[PDB]
RNA sequence: AAAUUGAAGAGUUUGAUCAUGGCUCAGAUUGAACGCUGGCGGCAGGCCUAACACAUGCAAGUCGAACGGUAACAGGAAGAAGCUUGCUUCUUUGCUGACGAGUGGCGGACGGGUGAGUAAUGUCUGGGAAACUGCCUGAUGGAGGGGGAUAACUACUGGAAACGGUAGCUAAUACCGCAUAACGUCGCAAGACCAAAGAGGGGGACCUUCGGGCCUCUUGCCAUCGGAUGUGCCCAGAUGGGAUUAGCUAGUAGGUGGGGUAACGGCUCACCUAGGCGACGAUCCCUAGCUGGUCUGAGAGGAUGACCAGCCACACUGGAACUGAGACACGGUCCAGACUCCUACGGGAGGCAGCAGUGGGGAAUAUUGCACAAUGGGCGCAAGCCUGAUGCAGCCAUGCCGCGUGUAUGAAGAAGGCCUUCGGGUUGUAAAGUACUUUCAGCGGGGAGGAAGGGAGUAAAGUUAAUACCUUUGCUCAUUGACGUUACCCGCAGAAGAAGCACCGGCUAACUCCGUGCCAGCAGCCGCGGUAAUACGGAGGGUGCAAGCGUUAAUCGGAAUUACUGGGC
């Protein structure tokens, strides 16, 4: 029946910020949102196959939605950071975006192949920007150029690559004295970590010894369970090094869907354990939507995460949030783009539904009788509004069609003929969000179209006070509140509603991309 | 293609090869024997006549033409002989 | 290969076949030369749930027509033996 | 063409979508058609309590 | 499928005893049956000829508890068969199950003879069968099965079942439970009050 | 015996009338849509528009009992792996079950789809002659003998792949000559000429080169005449509208000769005649698949051709052919086009009007589903394999049918509403209350039938030469159902879980108040509303239909209003 096991079952993210190397690792992975998965033996053909679902995400600020909407349906977490900028902005979003959803973070801190690249800083850039607390599982080996591979904290050996062929052929070294002092430091640095998961471990390591690695590495998965602690790696996906150890760290580290506790449903309200689930092969079936797609070829296709149960090819499903029912035709599960048809799906799998014609994003699939709501309630408001016209003034139906499918897809991005006089208007959240839409729209339901033409509260860094406030001022904008809170300034202003055409693009030029805001009616 | 209606795409064409050359040949006779028949030697046309015979009647066996072709062959070439004096 | 076969007719779940001597190339529910009676598979008081054309079904099978499995059958479970 | 709007109060702007049917007025020369209430956006009339199903208004409790 | 109001208003809209309550008491003490169910009832319609074919066919669905669909239907039926069209439905009317019951008793309304059918608590000859509109065949019995009988509802409507004219087609056992269907109903063993040309005029218009 | 027995009017021109005359309504029907509402079951139905254009997933394979053979699994054989001469498993051997690819046979022309083209090359009805027909069947025979190859398996190369220049080849039921064949072909005659293939099962022998030979039977092969079938062809009648389409036609009509076809034929070529068609509508133009039938009608007739069945036609558009019994070929070939996709840039690959499904268009039409268990169909000795045929399941009140949403009782004729002549009436036995029942839904448990067969064993004969081996016909054995938590049956609880839609001026069944004031609005027709609106809006009440109701669209009727039946100047 089930091919892998679900204890060799890995739901692992991508996101970072922008380029911070995210699409070239996945590269990087299948050589050695875009939901796709591999099988991993292991390192030394160790770890019997491993089926890792990875799920490749946008950094834009634009495409939020397309990382939040996966970020609920993940069990782990593979926050990649470049090694000269490290914590960025876009960083701290998709990490905030993390912690609303508890996910058990890793770290992968690629770029280590460019100059000014750095590994102790950027391990302190997350450990101040962010908050998080991070154990160094690897120590770059190669300053900038000269990199050529890491030290292990558990193993004390050196991994450095065969650049011969792409980076396949590693070779395990003798650790040599290049930096074999600031090894031990962190190695001890990283047992007195590991030692944070039980009494019985102070009591362990206090006897003046070092534990063994094996109940190490099971401690410090139980630390990122818990979410204690971070584990950061160290490769260069463009230079083909340290990614096949950020697997290893994926399959030794990130859970399953048994190393955590069971999912917490709905039965019809809020009850004690109302539906409560565990990802089981004989539960009663129960999903989640987390995205709804615009098959080029078919115009729908839905993808979702199984919790718990095993749905099949043709089985009915209860839209338990839309209380309706839906049917099953063709299910496939493949890479980014292309589609592998299957029969059916055990919990811990990822795959995409078809002629699902009602579950719109966030939305639960189950059988007749499992939760009627999976939490996921909540995502962005549109931040930008635009209108929008066709080459020929009556092809308006066209695209009306186009703009309702589009925001079927995505939930971020709304259209409503507002009938003050008749213009249909388009409300995405970003510049880059809306030229994305506009050219979906001329290349997939082709209508070539031209785009065109309150009490605000903001949030920045308290360093660009002056200039947002000089620009809110540029702008026929009166203030209400000048007050500042602890990790920002909020700022309150009144500005009128047929101005700042672009408010959210000007604010992102001008507060490093680092600002909301919201401008409903005063 | 598709299926494997390929191996008689394979087939059909081999067979054409086949066909053509017996198709040919036979063909060829008659020619010989209207060459004669237009030429006016009722014996050298009647040597012709009984050349081709067993190749056609061969022939229409093998199935590559129709009895009646070939006895429409045999009567058309005999009525000619036989006026060809 | 003219055959004489069952050609389904009916209702859903609870069928009807006619024994009809039709050549073998056209549909089931389709074409025929010639009826030679019919056959109820749910009788319990009926008319048997069987009923053949036998004189007319030796002129077919001494013509060369083919019969098939379940209308051999049913040729012997008329024929009071079977 | 001219279609009447049946009903008491309506919302149709220059650019509204809506449903037409047919039924001409009798006292609008020219008027052949009738704009199908509580169709393709075109609302149903508000607070309508008989012959509903006409004017599209659904249901009310009462 | 079924009119489930009040059967009082019925009846006296139609102005005569349509028997939609149990004959044990009375009409007028019930109901009062001289005036139409309205507010307006005091007053007086004209009753035309088209009143007064639909007020005789809705006067035959109410008694016999048929609706206008299978109304048409029973109509279709006695205009294919042979005979009087209005004979022949009356025929069909009276073949109904419910009909036979409640003529035999075992309920002492049309309605209850419906539950009764209906609950599997009858058996024409053994085959219990609960279609209200089984049409009866002549020389066959109704058996009412017992775990049907004793409830003490068919005793009453046993017990009620006369101080009624007894039909002239029955031959219902009182206690046995059985009852027969000897022959059809001609014509005049029934209310010969109800025109069925009217009905038949009604229907071919 | 019965196969019918069937024909209704109303409103509206007028101050009123009678006619003429149109409009409108009452009916039946629908592949329907929309609005409101919606419980179930059964059986049907479901892209009417864009023959728009399609991604993928399946829709045609099968035979090892034709052959060469061994890629995969298994059985074995020899082990000096594993080892306790092994049960604890090393490789070679097609040897055997078997089987990837390959040669070969049959199928792939069926079944499935759509109605674009097609006004007659089509269809329907009824005849006819100038024909061919795989598989199926009957009758008579033959089934000697031999060669060269040629795929796979592979020498020199190409090619991302598809897949080519040469070769080393080796088989066959692949191909080729010969011998032989006449109620077969040609020929008036004489006479000349034409084919084939073998495979399997066991066995008394008895012979070997453990190849087998040999005797049998089971199939298969070649020829001819038959049947059945299927198909091709011809003819006559009929099968739309427009004359605001009257001339059209030059292979055109025919004749002769050659050629072609399975077959007759200007089918075709070359001559020759100058004919041929046309007011019974030729020609042109628009439209259209046709038929059984479907709706309607008392009929005659009108409209229609969804489902189902027969015929035709098409397969992305245009053309041609090849193989073959059958095609000018949905899931084959080639070319030209448009389109789409793949590419390493060097090249290719495809055609959903198959089944789902998709964009789009549209008022509008479903499941990228489960089985081949039934029945068929291809292949096969079979077993079996394949079948998006077919059987089932899903969705949708789309239709028809059936059932339920309680039953009896109940006068303080409650409260409340509404009307009121202020008495009361109506709501209304309606509710409530009391008694009883639990269909269906929901739980729980049992449980037909669609299942015939096939296979293994057995016996009897037929069989031979042999109790073998094959049939055939009984006996036993284990069994085969997707639907399926089947139908149906039994128990559990309690009236709980199940009623809406339109209308109420006349036609037309069913009335009052209020608010409104030629406004807002209604209207199928006539018409209503400008201060006492049963015509609008609400309320109370009532009428009809009911899990539907109404609206719109469409057909016939009514309409004797295209009048043939059956009208008028
Ligand atoms: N020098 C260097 N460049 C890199 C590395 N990883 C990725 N890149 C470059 O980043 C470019 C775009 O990055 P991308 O994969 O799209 O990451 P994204 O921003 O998440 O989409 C590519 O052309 C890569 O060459 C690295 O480790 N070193």
């Amino acid at each position: 029946a089930r091919t892998t096991p679900i204890a060799r079952y890995r739901n692992i993210g991508i996101s970072a910020h922008i380029d911070a190397g995210k699409t070239t690792t996945t590269e990087r992975i299948l050589f050695y949102s875009a939901a796709t998965t591999a099988f991993w033996s292991g390192m030394a053909k160790q770890y019997e196959p491993h089926r890792i679902n990875i799920i490749d995400t946008p950094g834009h600020v634009d495409f939020t939605i397309e990382v939040e909407r996966s970020m609920r349906v993940l069990d782990g977490a593979v926050m990649v950071y470049c090694a000269v900028g490290g914590v960025q902005p876009q960083s701290e979003t998709v990490w905030r975006q993390a912690n609303k959803y508890k996910v058990p973070r890793i770290a992968f801190v690629n770029k280590m192949d460019r100059m000014g690249a750095n590994f102790l800083k950027v391990v302190n850039q997350i450990k101040t920007r962010l908050g998080a607390n991070p154990v160094p599982l690897q120590l770059a080996i190669g300053a900038e150029e000269h990199f050529t591979g890491v030290v292990d904290l558990v193993k004390m050996k050196a991994i450095n690559w065969n650049d011969a062929d792409q980076g396949v052929t590693f070779e395990y070294e003798d650790i040599p004295a290049d930096m074999v002092e600031l090894a031990n430091e962190w190695h001890q640095n990283l047992i007195e970590s590991a030692a944070e998961a039980s009494e019985e471990l102070m009591e362990k390591y206090l006897g003046g010894e070092e534990l063994t690695e094996a109940e190490i590495k099971g401690a410090l998965r139980q630390r990122v369970l818990n979410n204690e602690i971070i584990l950061v790696t160290c490769g260069s996906a463009f230079k083909n090094k340290g990614v096949q150890a950020m697997l290893d760290a994926v399959i030794d580290y990130l859970p399953s869907p048994v190393d955590v506790p069971a999912i917490n449903g709905i039965l019809d309200d809020g009850k004690d354990t109302p539906a409560e689930r565990h990802a089981s092969d004989d539960e009663p079936f129960s999903a989640l939507a987390f995205k709804i797609a615009t098959d080029p070829f078919v115009g729908n296709l839905t993808f979702f995460r199984v919790y718990s149960g095993v749905v099949n090819s043709g089985d009915t499903v209860l839209n338990s949030v839309k209380a309706a029912r839906e049917r099953f035709g063709r299910i496939v599960q493949m890479h980014a783009n292309k589609r592998e048809e299957i029969k059916e799906v055990r919990a811990g799998d990822i795959a995409a539904a078809i002629g699902l014609k009602d579950v719109t994003t966030g939305d639960t699939l189950c059988d007749p009788d499992a939760p009627i709501i999976l939490e996921r309630m909540e995502f962005p408001e549109p931040v930008i509004s635009i209108a929008v016209e066709p080459k020929t003034k009556a092809d308006q139906e066209k695209m009306g069609l186009a703009l309702g499918r589009l925001a079927k897809e995505d939930p971020s991005f709304r259209v409503w003929t507002d009938e003050e006089s008749n213009q249909t208007i388009i409300a995405g959240m970003g510049e880059l969000h809306l030229d994305i839409i506009v050219d979906r729209m001329k290349r997939e339901f082709n209508v070539e179209a031209n785009v065109g033409k309150m009490k605000v509260e903001v949030e920045t860094p308290e360093e660009n006070t002056g200039d947002v406030i000089g620009d809110l001022s540029r702008r026929r904008g009166m203030l209400k509140g000048q007050e500042s809170e602890v990790t920002g300034v909020k700022i309150h202003a009144e500005v009128p509603l047929s101005e700042m055409f672009g408010y959210a693009t000007q604010l992102r030029s001008l507060t490093k991309g680092r600002a909301s805001y919201t401008m409903e009616f005063l | 293609n598709i299926k494997s209606a390929k191996k008689r795409a394979i087939q059909s064409e081999k067979a054409r090869k086949h066909n053509a050359s017996r198709r040919s040949m036979m063909r060829t006779f008659i020619k010989k024997v209207y060459a004669a028949i237009e030429a006016g030697d009722k014996a050298a046309a009647q040597k012709a006549f009984n050349e081709m015979q067993p190749i056609v009647d061969r022939q229409a066996a093998k199935g590559l033409i129709h009895k009646n072709k070939a006895a429409r062959h045999k009567a058309n070439l005999t009525a000619q002989i036989n006026k060809l004096a | 290969m003219v055959t004489i076969r069952l050609a389904r007719h009916g209702a859903k779940k609870r069928p009807f076949y006619q024994v009809v001597v039709a050549d073998s190339r056209n549909a089931r529910n389709g074409r025929f030369i010639e009826r030679v009676g019919f056959f109820n598979p749910i009788a319990s008081e009926k008319e048997e749930g069987t009923r053949l054309d036998l004189d007319r079904i030796a002129h077919w099978v001494g013509q060369g027509a083919t019969i098939s499995d379940r209308v051999a059958a049913l040729i012997k479970e008329v024929n009071k033996a079977a | 063409v001219t279609s009447y709007i049946g009903g008491e109060g309506h919302n149709l702007q220059e650019h509204s979508v809506i449903l037409i049917r047919g039924g001409r007025v009798k006292d609008l020369p020219g008027v052949r058609y009738h704009t199908v209430r509580g169709a393709l956006d075109c609302s149903g009339v508000k607070d309508r309590k008989q012959a509903r199903s006409k004017y599209g208004v659904k249901r009310p409790k009462a | 499928a079924r009119y489930l109001g009040p059967k009082l208003k019925l009846s006296r809209r139609e102005g005569t005893d349509l028997f939609l309550k149990s004959g044990v008491r009375a009409i007028d003490t019930k109901c009062k049956i001289e005036q139409a169910p309205g507010q307006h009832g005091a007053r007086k319609p004209r009753l035309s000829d088209y009143g007064v074919q639909l007020r005789e066919k809705q006067k035959v669905r109410r008694i016999y508890g048929v609706l206008e669909r299978q109304f048409r239907n029973y109509y279709k039926e006695a205009a294919r068969l042979k005979g009087n069209t209005g004979e022949n439905l009356l025929a069909l009317l009276e073949g109904r199950l419910d009909n036979v019951v409640y003529r035999m008793g075992f309920g002492a309304t049309r309605a209850e003879a419906r539950q009764l059918v209906s609950h599997k608590a009858i058996m024409v000859n053994g085959r219990v069968v609960n279609i209200a509109s089984y049409q009866v065949s002549p020389n066959d019995v109704v058996s009412i099965r017992e775990k049907a009988k004793k409830q003490s509802r068919v005793k009453a409507a046993l017990e009620l079942a006369e101080q009624r004219e007894k039909p002239t087609w029955l031959e219902v056992d009182a206690g046995k439970m059985e009852g027969t269907f000897k022959r059809k109903p001609e014509r005049s063993d029934l209310s010969a009050d109800i025109n069925e040309h009217l009905i038949v005029e009604l229907y071919s218009k």
